[PDB]
Protein backbone atom coordinates (compact mmCIF):
# COMPACT_ATOMS: atom_id res chain seq x y z
CA UNK A 1 0.00 0.00 0.00
CA UNK A 2 1.48 3.30 -1.44
CA UNK A 3 -0.20 6.30 -1.25
CA UNK A 4 -1.16 9.09 -4.17
CA UNK A 5 1.58 11.43 -3.85
CA UNK A 6 4.71 8.52 -4.06
CA UNK A 7 1.92 6.57 -7.18
CA UNK A 8 3.13 9.83 -8.87
CA UNK A 9 6.37 10.14 -8.32
CA UNK A 10 7.69 6.91 -10.00
CA UNK A 11 7.25 5.27 -13.22
CA UNK A 12 4.17 3.37 -13.74
CA UNK A 13 2.72 0.13 -15.04
CA UNK A 14 4.87 -1.83 -12.20
CA UNK A 15 3.66 -4.95 -11.15
CA UNK A 16 3.36 -5.56 -7.63
CA UNK A 17 4.43 -9.97 -7.30
CA UNK A 18 4.54 -10.35 -3.50
CA UNK A 19 2.87 -9.08 -0.24
CA UNK A 20 4.71 -6.70 2.19
CA UNK A 21 3.85 -6.14 5.96
CA UNK A 22 1.72 -3.53 6.43
CA UNK A 23 3.04 -0.37 7.82
CA UNK A 24 5.06 2.73 6.80
CA UNK A 25 8.64 1.85 6.97
CA UNK A 26 8.55 -1.32 4.87
CA UNK A 27 7.31 0.63 1.99
CA UNK A 28 9.51 3.57 1.94
CA UNK A 29 12.45 0.93 2.82
CA UNK A 30 11.36 -0.45 -0.67
CA UNK A 31 11.08 2.38 -2.29
CA UNK A 32 14.31 3.43 -1.70
CA UNK A 33 16.35 -0.08 -2.42
CA UNK A 34 14.35 0.79 -6.06
CA UNK A 35 15.81 4.11 -6.58
CA UNK A 36 19.19 2.61 -5.09
CA UNK A 37 19.19 -0.25 -8.03
CA UNK A 38 17.75 1.88 -10.73
CA UNK A 39 20.75 4.44 -10.11
CA UNK A 40 22.94 1.52 -9.73
CA UNK A 41 21.67 0.02 -13.16
CA UNK A 42 22.18 3.56 -14.82
CA UNK A 43 25.56 4.07 -13.89
CA UNK A 44 26.76 0.41 -14.98
CA UNK A 45 25.19 1.35 -18.41
CA UNK A 46 26.94 4.54 -18.45
CA UNK A 47 30.24 3.10 -18.07
CA UNK A 48 29.77 0.47 -20.60
CA UNK A 49 29.36 2.81 -23.10
CA UNK A 50 30.74 4.85 -25.84
CA UNK A 51 33.37 27.70 -17.81
CA UNK A 52 34.94 30.77 -15.89
CA UNK A 53 31.88 32.63 -14.13
CA UNK A 54 32.80 36.35 -13.30
CA UNK A 55 31.17 38.69 -10.99
CA UNK A 56 29.21 41.43 -12.22
CA UNK A 57 29.18 43.81 -9.57
CA UNK A 58 32.82 43.46 -9.32
CA UNK A 59 33.36 43.95 -12.84
CA UNK A 60 31.07 46.93 -13.42
CA UNK A 61 32.89 48.80 -10.07
CA UNK A 62 36.53 47.71 -11.97
CA UNK A 63 35.00 48.99 -15.71
CA UNK A 64 33.60 52.02 -13.22
CA UNK A 65 37.02 53.82 -12.20
CA UNK A 66 39.48 54.62 -15.10
CA UNK A 67 43.40 55.26 -14.32
CA UNK A 68 45.17 56.84 -16.94
CA UNK A 69 43.48 60.17 -17.24
CA UNK A 70 46.36 61.69 -15.02
CA UNK A 71 49.45 60.87 -13.85
CA UNK A 72 48.43 60.68 -10.01
CA UNK A 73 45.95 57.98 -10.49
CA UNK A 74 48.23 56.26 -13.07
CA UNK A 75 51.22 56.15 -10.28
CA UNK A 76 48.66 54.66 -8.01
CA UNK A 77 47.77 52.09 -10.40
CA UNK A 78 51.46 51.67 -11.23
CA UNK A 79 52.59 51.33 -8.11
CA UNK A 80 49.53 48.82 -6.91
CA UNK A 81 49.96 46.86 -10.29
CA UNK A 82 53.91 46.70 -9.42
CA UNK A 83 53.21 44.44 -5.89
CA UNK A 84 50.07 43.02 -7.10
CA UNK A 85 52.08 41.28 -10.00
CA UNK A 86 54.87 40.25 -7.60
CA UNK A 87 53.18 38.88 -4.52
CA UNK A 88 49.24 38.53 -5.11
CA UNK A 89 49.02 36.87 -8.91
CA UNK A 90 49.78 33.10 -8.86
CA UNK A 91 51.63 31.62 -11.88
CA UNK A 92 48.88 29.71 -13.21
CA UNK A 93 46.74 33.15 -13.54
CA UNK A 94 46.98 34.45 -16.42
CA UNK A 95 45.97 38.57 -15.86
CA UNK A 96 45.63 40.43 -12.70
CA UNK A 97 42.80 42.13 -14.62
CA UNK A 98 41.35 39.33 -15.16
CA UNK A 99 41.91 37.38 -11.36
CA UNK A 100 40.49 40.80 -9.56
CA UNK A 101 36.58 40.19 -11.46
CA UNK A 102 37.09 36.78 -11.25
CA UNK A 103 34.34 34.64 -9.02
CA UNK A 104 36.48 32.12 -7.54
CA UNK A 105 34.20 29.12 -7.56
CA UNK A 106 34.89 25.42 -6.90
CA UNK A 107 33.92 22.79 -9.53
CA UNK A 108 31.26 21.73 -7.90
CA UNK A 109 29.69 24.80 -6.95
CA UNK A 110 29.72 26.03 -10.54
CA UNK A 111 28.05 22.91 -11.52
CA UNK A 112 25.30 23.63 -9.73
CA UNK A 113 24.84 27.16 -9.97
CA UNK A 114 24.31 25.91 -13.55
CA UNK A 115 21.74 22.78 -12.54
CA UNK A 116 19.96 25.71 -10.33
CA UNK A 117 20.30 28.57 -13.20
CA UNK A 118 18.34 25.43 -15.47
CA UNK A 119 16.26 24.42 -13.46
CA UNK A 120 15.01 28.02 -12.77
CA UNK A 121 15.15 29.39 -16.40
CA UNK A 122 12.56 26.60 -17.63
CA UNK A 123 15.22 12.63 -14.32
CA UNK A 124 14.00 8.87 -13.69
CA UNK A 125 14.09 8.77 -9.78
CA UNK A 126 15.51 11.89 -8.59
CA UNK A 127 11.72 13.70 -7.35
CA UNK B 1 11.02 38.13 -38.66
CA UNK B 2 10.20 38.19 -42.18
CA UNK B 3 12.53 34.23 -42.73
CA UNK B 4 12.20 33.42 -46.31
CA UNK B 5 12.17 29.54 -47.47
CA UNK B 6 16.18 29.65 -48.39
CA UNK B 7 17.76 26.92 -49.92
CA UNK B 8 19.00 24.34 -46.62
CA UNK B 9 22.16 23.87 -48.31
CA UNK B 10 23.15 27.31 -49.59
CA UNK B 11 24.70 29.18 -46.29
CA UNK B 12 25.58 32.67 -48.02
CA UNK B 13 23.95 35.51 -49.54
CA UNK B 14 24.82 37.21 -52.90
CA UNK B 15 27.10 33.76 -53.33
CA UNK B 16 26.05 31.06 -55.31
CA UNK B 17 29.01 28.13 -54.95
CA UNK B 18 26.31 24.70 -55.33
CA UNK B 19 25.42 22.82 -58.38
CA UNK B 20 21.98 24.03 -59.30
CA UNK B 21 20.49 20.41 -59.21
CA UNK B 22 21.36 20.29 -56.10
CA UNK B 23 19.85 23.72 -54.65
CA UNK B 24 16.47 22.11 -56.70
CA UNK B 25 16.59 19.04 -54.66
CA UNK B 26 17.04 20.95 -51.24
CA UNK B 27 14.53 23.71 -52.47
CA UNK B 28 12.23 20.43 -52.69
CA UNK B 29 12.75 19.00 -49.50
CA UNK B 30 12.40 22.47 -47.72
CA UNK B 31 8.72 22.46 -48.44
CA UNK B 32 7.10 22.62 -45.38
CA UNK B 33 4.25 20.70 -47.13
CA UNK B 34 5.00 17.04 -47.15
CA UNK B 35 4.33 16.78 -51.16
CA UNK B 36 4.44 19.37 -53.55
CA UNK B 37 6.77 20.59 -56.99
CA UNK B 38 9.37 23.71 -56.78
CA UNK B 39 11.39 25.67 -59.11
CA UNK B 40 14.47 27.53 -58.95
CA UNK B 41 16.38 29.43 -60.96
CA UNK B 42 19.46 31.90 -62.01
CA UNK B 43 20.73 34.19 -64.68
CA UNK B 44 23.54 36.60 -65.36
CA UNK B 45 23.83 39.36 -67.87
CA UNK B 46 27.13 41.16 -68.65
CA UNK B 47 27.04 44.68 -70.86
CA UNK B 48 30.43 46.70 -71.68
CA UNK B 49 31.79 47.93 -74.04
CA UNK B 50 33.33 45.81 -76.30
CA UNK B 51 37.55 46.25 -76.80
CA UNK B 52 39.32 44.69 -79.43
CA UNK B 53 41.77 42.02 -78.58
CA UNK B 54 44.32 42.86 -81.21
CA UNK B 55 44.25 46.86 -81.31
CA UNK B 56 42.91 47.70 -78.48
CA UNK B 57 39.93 49.93 -80.38
CA UNK B 58 36.50 50.12 -79.32
CA UNK B 59 33.72 48.27 -81.66
CA UNK B 60 30.68 47.78 -79.53
CA UNK B 61 28.52 46.34 -76.88
CA UNK B 62 28.80 43.25 -75.91
CA UNK B 63 25.42 41.71 -73.86
CA UNK B 64 25.98 37.92 -72.59
CA UNK B 65 23.24 36.06 -70.85
CA UNK B 66 23.71 32.83 -69.05
CA UNK B 67 21.07 31.09 -67.50
CA UNK B 68 20.03 27.80 -64.68
CA UNK B 69 17.03 26.19 -64.93
CA UNK B 70 15.89 23.80 -62.25
CA UNK B 71 12.43 21.88 -61.55
CA UNK B 72 11.46 19.38 -58.95
CA UNK B 73 9.00 17.27 -57.55
CA UNK B 74 8.59 15.20 -54.20
CA UNK B 75 6.55 12.00 -53.69
CA UNK B 76 5.98 10.81 -49.72
CA UNK B 77 10.01 10.86 -49.34
CA UNK B 78 12.03 11.23 -52.71
CA UNK B 79 11.95 13.89 -55.21
CA UNK B 80 12.68 13.53 -58.72
CA UNK B 81 14.31 16.52 -60.50
CA UNK B 82 14.82 17.82 -64.43
CA UNK B 83 17.21 20.89 -64.97
CA UNK B 84 19.08 22.69 -67.62
CA UNK B 85 21.96 24.81 -66.70
CA UNK B 86 24.61 27.06 -68.49
CA UNK B 87 22.92 28.09 -71.19
CA UNK B 88 24.30 30.63 -72.70
CA UNK B 89 22.81 33.37 -75.17
CA UNK B 90 25.36 35.90 -76.88
CA UNK B 91 25.02 38.81 -79.07
CA UNK B 92 28.11 41.18 -80.40
CA UNK B 93 29.67 41.06 -83.99
CA UNK B 94 33.42 40.74 -84.39
CA UNK B 95 34.61 38.96 -81.00
CA UNK B 96 37.66 36.62 -80.56
CA UNK B 97 36.74 36.70 -77.30
CA UNK B 98 33.15 35.86 -77.19
CA UNK B 99 34.01 33.31 -79.52
CA UNK B 100 37.08 31.61 -77.14
CA UNK B 101 34.49 31.99 -73.94
CA UNK B 102 31.83 29.84 -76.18
CA UNK B 103 34.18 27.42 -76.52
CA UNK B 104 35.30 27.08 -72.80
CA UNK B 105 32.55 28.05 -71.72
CA UNK B 106 30.15 25.49 -69.32
CA UNK B 107 27.97 23.48 -71.47
CA UNK B 108 24.25 23.75 -71.83
CA UNK B 109 22.74 20.89 -70.28
CA UNK B 110 19.89 18.55 -69.37
CA UNK B 111 20.01 16.54 -66.13
CA UNK B 112 17.95 13.64 -64.54
CA UNK B 113 18.11 13.22 -60.95
CA UNK B 114 16.46 10.52 -58.13
CA UNK B 115 17.05 12.26 -54.84
CA UNK B 116 16.02 9.80 -51.99
CA UNK B 117 16.01 11.40 -48.41
CA UNK B 118 18.04 8.56 -46.40
CA UNK B 119 18.38 10.20 -43.04
CA UNK B 120 16.91 13.44 -41.73
CA UNK B 121 18.70 16.31 -43.57
CA UNK B 122 20.92 13.45 -44.99
CA UNK B 123 20.70 12.90 -48.44
CA UNK B 124 21.52 10.87 -51.43
CA UNK B 125 21.40 11.17 -55.25
CA UNK B 126 21.85 9.22 -58.41
CA UNK B 127 22.09 12.00 -61.35
CA UNK B 128 22.72 11.41 -64.75
CA UNK B 129 23.01 14.05 -68.04
CA UNK B 130 20.98 13.31 -71.16
CA UNK B 131 22.76 15.47 -73.74
CA UNK B 132 26.51 14.17 -73.25
CA UNK B 133 24.82 10.88 -71.36
CA UNK B 134 27.08 10.84 -68.38
CA UNK B 135 26.22 9.04 -64.96
CA UNK B 136 27.27 10.25 -61.40
CA UNK B 137 26.47 9.73 -57.46
CA UNK B 138 26.16 12.08 -55.06
CA UNK B 139 25.83 12.79 -51.82
CA UNK B 140 24.35 15.26 -48.75
CA UNK B 141 24.88 15.73 -45.05
CA UNK B 142 23.59 18.60 -43.40
CA UNK B 143 23.63 19.62 -39.14
CA UNK B 144 22.85 22.09 -36.87
CA UNK B 145 24.03 21.99 -33.31
CA UNK B 146 22.68 24.73 -31.71
CA UNK B 147 24.34 27.79 -32.66
CA UNK B 148 26.08 26.37 -35.98
CA UNK B 149 25.72 24.76 -38.59
CA UNK B 150 27.48 22.52 -41.11
CA UNK B 151 26.93 21.75 -44.60
CA UNK B 152 28.89 18.45 -46.84
CA UNK B 153 28.65 17.67 -50.15
CA UNK B 154 30.12 15.16 -52.15
CA UNK B 155 30.40 14.32 -56.56
CA UNK B 156 31.67 11.39 -57.73
CA UNK B 157 31.72 10.89 -61.70
CA UNK B 158 33.33 7.59 -62.49
CA UNK B 159 33.51 8.78 -66.46
CA UNK B 160 35.84 11.56 -65.90
CA UNK B 161 36.90 10.43 -62.59
CA UNK B 162 36.28 13.22 -61.04
CA UNK B 163 35.77 13.93 -57.47
CA UNK B 164 34.34 17.57 -55.97
CA UNK B 165 34.05 18.18 -52.35
CA UNK B 166 32.05 21.57 -51.16
CA UNK B 167 32.01 21.92 -47.13
CA UNK B 168 30.72 24.90 -45.28
CA UNK B 169 30.33 26.09 -41.81
CA UNK B 170 28.31 29.01 -40.51
CA UNK B 171 29.48 29.92 -36.70
CA UNK B 172 29.85 32.15 -34.21
CA UNK B 173 33.61 31.96 -33.89
CA UNK B 174 35.51 33.34 -31.07
CA UNK B 175 33.27 34.67 -28.05
CA UNK B 176 34.56 37.32 -25.28
CA UNK B 177 31.91 37.97 -23.78
CA UNK B 178 31.86 36.51 -19.82
CA UNK B 179 28.85 34.10 -18.14
CA UNK B 180 28.18 36.64 -15.02
CA UNK B 181 27.26 35.87 -11.77
CA UNK B 182 24.06 37.59 -10.19
CA UNK B 183 25.48 38.84 -6.57
CA UNK B 184 21.58 39.10 -5.57
CA UNK B 185 19.34 36.44 -7.16
CA UNK B 186 21.84 33.69 -7.16
CA UNK B 187 21.49 32.70 -10.60
CA UNK B 188 24.22 33.05 -13.83
CA UNK B 189 23.56 35.37 -16.43
CA UNK B 190 24.74 34.13 -19.72
CA UNK B 191 25.41 36.36 -22.63
CA UNK B 192 22.38 36.99 -25.35
CA UNK B 193 23.25 36.35 -28.84
CA UNK B 194 23.63 38.58 -31.60
CA UNK B 195 22.79 36.45 -34.84
CA UNK B 196 25.83 37.62 -36.80
CA UNK B 197 28.06 34.77 -38.03
CA UNK B 198 31.32 33.82 -39.68
CA UNK B 199 31.13 31.61 -42.54
CA UNK B 200 34.02 29.00 -43.68
CA UNK B 201 33.85 27.38 -47.07
CA UNK B 202 36.17 25.26 -49.21
CA UNK B 203 35.37 23.50 -52.38
CA UNK B 204 38.02 20.58 -53.64
CA UNK B 205 38.03 19.30 -56.96
CA UNK B 206 39.97 16.60 -58.50
CA UNK B 207 40.00 15.92 -62.27
CA UNK B 208 41.50 12.74 -63.60
CA UNK B 209 45.36 12.06 -61.76
CA UNK B 210 45.83 15.26 -60.35
CA UNK B 211 45.26 14.47 -56.86
CA UNK B 212 44.86 18.17 -56.09
CA UNK B 213 43.39 19.33 -59.63
CA UNK B 214 41.95 22.44 -58.53
CA UNK B 215 40.59 24.13 -54.43
CA UNK B 216 38.88 27.03 -53.86
CA UNK B 217 38.51 28.40 -50.25
CA UNK B 218 36.63 31.28 -49.06
CA UNK B 219 36.10 33.15 -45.40
CA UNK B 220 33.55 35.73 -44.06
CA UNK B 221 33.73 38.14 -41.33
CA UNK B 222 31.40 39.92 -39.50
CA UNK B 223 33.77 43.01 -38.79
CA UNK B 224 31.95 43.98 -35.67
CA UNK B 225 32.56 40.90 -33.45
CA UNK B 226 36.11 40.93 -34.67
CA UNK B 227 36.73 44.64 -33.49
CA UNK B 228 34.99 43.84 -30.45
CA UNK B 229 37.03 40.78 -29.62
CA UNK B 230 40.38 42.74 -30.44
CA UNK B 231 39.58 45.58 -27.69
CA UNK B 232 38.96 43.22 -25.06
CA UNK B 233 42.04 41.18 -25.84
CA UNK B 234 43.97 44.01 -25.42
CA UNK B 235 41.97 45.90 -22.67
CA UNK B 236 42.27 42.70 -20.47
CA UNK B 237 45.41 41.16 -21.42
CA UNK B 238 48.08 43.81 -22.83
CA UNK B 239 47.15 47.03 -20.61
CA UNK B 240 48.86 45.99 -17.58
CA UNK B 241 52.02 44.83 -19.08
CA UNK B 242 52.57 48.29 -21.29
CA UNK B 243 55.65 50.06 -19.72
CA UNK B 244 54.84 53.15 -17.56
CA UNK B 245 56.73 55.97 -19.68
CA UNK B 246 55.09 55.25 -22.53
CA UNK B 247 51.97 56.53 -20.83
CA UNK B 248 53.97 59.78 -20.04
CA UNK B 249 54.43 61.01 -24.07
CA UNK B 250 51.57 63.62 -24.82
CA UNK B 251 48.30 62.28 -25.94
CA UNK B 252 48.84 59.11 -25.62
CA UNK B 253 46.41 57.78 -22.93
CA UNK B 254 43.48 59.85 -24.25
CA UNK B 255 44.00 58.07 -27.84
CA UNK B 256 44.11 54.85 -25.88
CA UNK B 257 40.53 56.11 -24.24
CA UNK B 258 38.93 56.86 -27.95
CA UNK B 259 40.50 53.50 -29.32
CA UNK B 260 39.64 51.43 -26.21
CA UNK B 261 36.26 52.58 -24.50
CA UNK B 262 35.04 51.26 -21.18
CA UNK B 263 33.48 48.53 -20.61
CA UNK B 264 29.19 48.09 -19.97
CA UNK B 265 26.43 45.92 -19.25
CA UNK B 266 26.23 44.25 -22.71
CA UNK B 267 29.60 43.54 -23.16
CA UNK B 268 30.24 45.74 -26.47
CA UNK B 269 32.88 48.13 -26.47
CA UNK B 270 32.37 49.67 -30.32
CA UNK B 271 29.02 49.46 -31.62
CA UNK B 272 29.64 48.12 -35.10
CA UNK B 273 27.42 46.12 -37.16
CA UNK B 274 26.22 45.61 -40.56
CA UNK B 275 29.62 45.67 -42.11
CA UNK B 276 31.38 42.22 -43.25
CA UNK B 277 34.90 41.28 -45.07
CA UNK B 278 35.06 38.67 -47.74
CA UNK B 279 38.36 36.95 -48.70
CA UNK B 280 38.43 34.42 -51.35
CA UNK B 281 40.82 33.00 -52.80
CA UNK B 282 41.40 29.97 -55.65
CA UNK B 283 45.04 27.50 -55.74
CA UNK B 284 44.25 26.41 -59.97
CA UNK B 285 44.58 29.81 -61.00
CA UNK B 286 47.92 31.66 -60.96
CA UNK B 287 49.51 33.85 -59.13
CA UNK B 288 47.97 33.00 -55.34
CA UNK B 289 46.13 36.60 -55.31
CA UNK B 290 43.34 37.17 -53.11
CA UNK B 291 40.33 38.84 -53.68
CA UNK B 292 38.77 41.04 -51.00
CA UNK B 293 35.51 42.57 -51.04
CA UNK B 294 34.16 44.96 -48.11
CA UNK B 295 30.53 45.15 -47.65
CA UNK B 296 27.69 47.30 -45.94
CA UNK B 297 23.98 45.20 -45.23
CA UNK B 298 22.60 48.70 -45.01
CA UNK B 299 18.57 47.93 -43.80
CA UNK B 300 17.45 51.34 -44.94
CA UNK B 301 18.79 51.38 -48.30
CA UNK B 302 15.93 49.76 -50.85
CA UNK B 303 15.34 47.32 -47.96
CA UNK B 304 18.29 45.45 -46.70
CA UNK B 305 20.31 46.38 -49.27
CA UNK B 306 24.23 45.45 -49.62
CA UNK B 307 26.50 48.14 -51.02
CA UNK B 308 29.80 46.23 -51.67
CA UNK B 309 33.34 47.28 -52.95
CA UNK B 310 36.02 44.59 -54.33
CA UNK B 311 39.27 44.30 -55.14
CA UNK B 312 40.71 41.59 -57.29
CA UNK B 313 44.68 41.64 -57.81
CA UNK B 314 45.05 38.97 -60.84
CA UNK B 315 42.32 41.03 -63.22
CA UNK B 316 43.30 44.07 -61.90
CA UNK B 317 40.00 45.12 -61.43
CA UNK B 318 37.50 46.90 -58.89
CA UNK B 319 34.06 46.75 -58.15
CA UNK B 320 31.12 48.23 -56.72
CA UNK B 321 27.50 46.17 -56.79
CA UNK B 322 24.46 47.15 -55.30
CA UNK B 323 22.68 43.72 -54.39
CA UNK B 324 19.10 43.18 -52.50
CA UNK B 325 17.36 39.57 -52.42
CA UNK B 326 19.25 37.77 -55.72
CA UNK B 327 18.93 40.79 -57.45
CA UNK B 328 22.74 42.36 -58.33
CA UNK B 329 24.02 44.72 -60.22
CA UNK B 330 27.46 44.88 -60.32
CA UNK B 331 29.70 47.46 -62.16
CA UNK B 332 33.54 46.65 -61.97
CA UNK B 333 36.27 48.36 -63.34
CA UNK B 334 39.34 46.89 -64.58
CA UNK B 335 43.16 48.51 -64.63
CA UNK B 336 44.66 47.62 -67.53
CA UNK B 337 48.55 46.64 -68.07
CA UNK B 338 50.19 50.08 -68.61
CA UNK B 339 52.28 51.01 -71.57
CA UNK B 340 56.05 50.29 -71.30
CA UNK B 341 57.48 52.50 -68.95
CA UNK B 342 55.94 55.56 -67.23
CA UNK B 343 52.45 56.53 -65.54
CA UNK B 344 50.45 54.61 -68.04
CA UNK B 345 48.25 52.48 -65.97
CA UNK B 346 44.49 53.98 -65.89
CA UNK B 347 40.95 53.07 -65.17
CA UNK B 348 39.11 51.94 -68.35
CA UNK B 349 36.63 49.56 -69.11
CA UNK B 350 33.15 49.87 -67.27
CA UNK B 351 31.39 46.78 -66.98
CA UNK B 352 27.87 46.01 -65.60
CA UNK B 353 26.62 42.57 -64.92
CA UNK B 354 22.99 42.00 -63.48
CA UNK B 355 22.32 38.69 -61.70
CA UNK B 356 19.06 37.71 -60.94
CA UNK B 357 16.89 34.46 -59.79
CA UNK B 358 12.92 35.70 -61.30
CA UNK B 359 11.71 33.33 -59.05
CA UNK B 360 12.88 34.94 -56.22
CA UNK B 361 11.24 38.33 -57.61
CA UNK B 362 8.14 37.25 -56.00
CA UNK B 363 9.15 37.91 -52.40
CA UNK C 1 55.01 29.49 -46.59
CA UNK C 2 52.30 28.47 -49.43
CA UNK C 3 53.18 24.48 -48.95
CA UNK C 4 53.03 24.62 -44.99
CA UNK C 5 49.86 26.65 -44.75
CA UNK C 6 48.17 25.45 -47.60
CA UNK C 7 47.10 22.25 -46.53
CA UNK C 8 46.99 23.28 -42.33
CA UNK C 9 44.37 25.93 -43.34
CA UNK C 10 42.38 23.00 -45.80
CA UNK C 11 42.44 20.34 -43.06
CA UNK C 12 41.52 22.75 -40.29
CA UNK C 13 38.13 24.00 -42.81
CA UNK C 14 37.36 20.63 -43.46
CA UNK C 15 37.90 19.07 -39.49
CA UNK C 16 35.61 22.10 -38.03
CA UNK C 17 32.90 20.90 -40.93
CA UNK C 18 33.42 16.91 -39.86
CA UNK C 19 33.10 18.07 -35.97
CA UNK C 20 30.40 20.12 -36.45
CA UNK C 21 28.49 17.66 -38.57
CA UNK C 22 29.15 14.68 -36.07
CA UNK C 23 28.37 17.39 -33.01
CA UNK C 24 25.06 17.76 -34.03
CA UNK C 25 23.56 14.13 -34.39
CA UNK C 26 23.93 13.09 -30.70
CA UNK C 27 21.48 12.61 -27.71
CA UNK C 28 20.76 16.24 -26.54
CA UNK C 29 19.65 18.26 -29.94
CA UNK C 30 17.86 15.02 -31.65
CA UNK C 31 15.70 14.97 -27.84
CA UNK C 32 15.61 18.96 -28.57
CA UNK C 33 13.86 18.11 -31.79
CA UNK C 34 10.82 15.79 -30.69
CA UNK C 35 8.17 16.35 -28.65
CA UNK C 36 7.91 15.80 -24.91
CA UNK C 37 6.28 12.73 -24.46
CA UNK C 38 8.32 10.91 -27.60
CA UNK C 39 11.20 12.71 -26.01
CA UNK C 40 10.61 10.66 -22.83
CA UNK C 41 10.48 7.35 -24.33
CA UNK C 42 13.74 8.47 -26.04
CA UNK C 43 15.47 9.11 -23.30
CA UNK C 44 14.92 5.62 -21.56
CA UNK C 45 15.79 4.20 -25.20
CA UNK C 46 18.97 6.14 -24.59
CA UNK C 47 20.23 5.53 -21.31
CA UNK C 48 18.10 2.34 -20.09
CA UNK C 49 18.42 0.42 -23.50
CA UNK C 50 15.60 -1.52 -25.66
CA UNK C 51 13.65 -3.06 -22.90
CA UNK C 52 13.60 -0.42 -20.20
CA UNK C 53 9.84 -1.08 -18.31
CA UNK C 54 11.21 -4.86 -17.92
CA UNK C 55 14.48 -3.61 -16.55
CA UNK C 56 12.72 -1.30 -14.46
CA UNK C 57 10.00 -4.28 -12.96
CA UNK C 58 13.26 -5.97 -12.41
CA UNK C 59 14.44 -3.59 -9.96
CA UNK C 60 11.02 -3.11 -8.33
CA UNK C 61 10.92 -6.82 -7.92
CA UNK C 62 14.38 -7.26 -6.91
CA UNK C 63 13.18 -3.89 -4.03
Amino acid sequence: VLTNTQATLLPTDLQTKRTIKPGLIYTNSALRKFVRNVNTRLNLKLLNSKQFIYSKRWKSIFSKIQPLQNGTTRKSYQLFRNVAKQILVTPDAKSLKLITINQKLSLKERKLLELRTQYNNNTLVRP
Amino acid sequence: MGASQESELDFVPRLSFLPIEWRSIGSAFGLKDKSGAAANGRATFTVRQGVDAAELTSTGRVIDGQADVGASLKLNTLAIGVSASNITFHSGLDDPTAAAAQRSSLIPSLKLTAAKQFKRDNYIAVSYDLKHQKPELSACWTGEAGADRATLLVNVDPVMRSVKLAAAVRTPGPEWRKVLYNDETDLLEYPADDGARHTLYVQHEVRGRDLLHATRLGCRLDLGRLVNYVVDFVDYRIEENIPSFVWNVPLLPQLYSLLVPADNDEQVRHRITGWELDVSHDFARSGLLPVVAISKTSKKLLGGGTLTASYDAAAREAGVSLSRKGVSVGARVARAEGAAGGLSAGWGRPSIHVAVEPLGLLQ
Amino acid sequence: AVKAARPVLVGFVLHRVLKTLDRSRQLEYRLARMGPEEAREAYYEAVLGKDWKQQLQADWDKA
